[PDB]
């Protein structure tokens, strides 16, 4: 089960500077980059075409060539239209791609948000208004329905391209994909914000993929004060996270970490405090 | 407009003589432009490496700096944050 997205950010600071950047990602890898400054898209991966000769890549390429020179085109003449109603900076985002499900199926869509705001999405064959999204807009969106030579490219990109793509992806991506990189662990403490206490920290980085368990320990109890934190990126495609526990002053004695990961076969990291 | 937040880690337990890596991630920030420095004793690092900027499921950015470092007993080292959303630089140290 994976979602494959292609994430679009333009930022508008006036008429006469602006910029568009994509990332795209599967899963949690990423798999291509498309700077502002390249004329073409940049492969992160050595199986970032999928299963694509390059000719067909070569097309794909030259349709989102075409489509960058005129998406900015048309958002400063559509901002003109509804302005000085609305006016700079803009920001535009745009997240697109599909989710393949178990066996067969993949869903596909196209969001975009306008100043951090989500505000029209495509949806099988027009795109649309979400409820709530500023008035303004429904008039672009209609001179924007008005042309299916677009709309018949979006559809084809959403129900046939995505999926068809990143099946070759998987495909090609597969040792990358399913690889299994080993955490490490270490203990620490940091000041604690209640008083009386401090904040044990059990590190754990490096590992991939992401599921992982962390519990502070004591013997075979799980100690609830256990607080995760977020999962956060290493540079090298693996991941970092940390669970606290706040502990009283000479409450520290007995207390362990407690790591399982799909990566060690069963056998859990316990470091003791 | 978002505020950033900052979380600044190591790649590898630290010790003392032995290079690592040190990670300054920022997330939840909006508009997109921003400038990372990572600090040493309070002076930028010149060759930081920046990832791509991305966005998560609810479109807020993120992105991820990062410089190779040995640590010693006694060099500080912090990621301070310049963003539209604080009129001040905000400054978060590494915990060691
Ligand atoms: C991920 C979208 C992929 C679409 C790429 C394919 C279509 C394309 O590039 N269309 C271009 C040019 O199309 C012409 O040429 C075409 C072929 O070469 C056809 O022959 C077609 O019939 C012509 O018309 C077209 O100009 C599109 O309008 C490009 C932009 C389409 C993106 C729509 C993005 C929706 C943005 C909503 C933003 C809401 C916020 C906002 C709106 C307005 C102002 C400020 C903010
Ligand atoms: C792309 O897929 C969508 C499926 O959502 C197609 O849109 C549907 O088309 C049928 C007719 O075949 C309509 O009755 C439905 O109402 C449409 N669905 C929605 C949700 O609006 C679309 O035609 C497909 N396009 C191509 C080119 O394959
Ligand atoms: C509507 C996009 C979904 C279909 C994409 C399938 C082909 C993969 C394309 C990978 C390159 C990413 C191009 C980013 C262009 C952009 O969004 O500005
Ligand atoms: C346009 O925006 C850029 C980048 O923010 C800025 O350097 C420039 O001063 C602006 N130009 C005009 C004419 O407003
Ligand atoms: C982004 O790319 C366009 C088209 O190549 C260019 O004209 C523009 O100057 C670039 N924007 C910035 C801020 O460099």
């Amino acid at each position: 089960n994976y979602t494959f997205r292609c994430l679009q950010m333009s930022s508008f600071a006036n008429r006469s500077w602006s910029r568009t950047d994509s990332v795209v990602w599967l899963g949690d890898l990423q798999t291509h980059r498309w700077s502002n400054d390249s004329a073409t898209i940049s492969f992160t991966k050595p199986w970032s075409q999928g299963k694509l000769s390059n000719q067909q890549w070569e097309k794909l390429q030259h349709m989102f060539q075409v489509y960058r020179v005129s998406f900015t085109r048309d958002i400063q003449e559509l901002v003109k239209m509804m302005s000085p109603k609305e006016d700079y900076p803009i920001e535009i985002q745009l997240s697109a791609g599909c989710e393949m499900y178990p066996g067969n199926a993949s869903e596909s869509f196209l969001h975009v948000a306008f100043q951090g705001k989500y505000v029209v999405r495509f949806w099988g064959t027009s795109w649309q208004t979400v409820p709530g999204a500023p008035s303004w807009l429904d008039l672009p969106i209609k001179v924007l329905n008005a042309d299916q030579g677009t709309s018949a490219t979006v559809q084809m990109l959403l129900n046939d391209t995505c999926p068809l793509f990143v099946r070759g992806l998987l495909e090609a991506g597969k040792s990358d994909l399913e690889k299994q990189e080993k955490p490490v662990a270490w203990l620490s403490s940091v000041p604690s914000s209640a008083h009386g206490h401090r904040q044990l920290v059990c590190h754990v980085s490096g590992f991939y993929p992401k599921p992982v368990w962390v519990m502070w320990m004591r013997g075979d109890q799980e100690q609830q004060g256990t607080h995760r934190g977020d999962f956060l990126p290493n540079a090298d495609e693996t991941w970092y996270l940390q669970a606290t526990l706040d502990v009283e002053a000479g409450e520290e004695a007995g207390l362990a970490c407690r790591v399982k990961h799909s990566s060690l076969g069963g056998q859990d990291i316990i470091l003791y405090w | 407009q978002k505020t950033p937040q900052i979380q600044v880690y190591s790649r590898h337990p630290p010790e003392n003589g032995k290079p690592n890596i040190l990670n300054c991630y920022v997330t939840q920030f909006h508009p997109p432009h921003i400038e990372i420095q990572m600090l040493k004793n309070g002076k930028k690092i010149p060759k930081v490496e920046m990832s791509d900027m991305s966005f998560s499921k609810d479109w807020s950015f993120y992105i991820l700096a990062h410089t190779e470092f040995t640590p010693t007993e006694t060099d500080t080292y912090a990621c301070r944050v310049k963003h539209a959303s604080m009129a001040e630089p905000k400054t978060v140290y590494w915990d060691r």
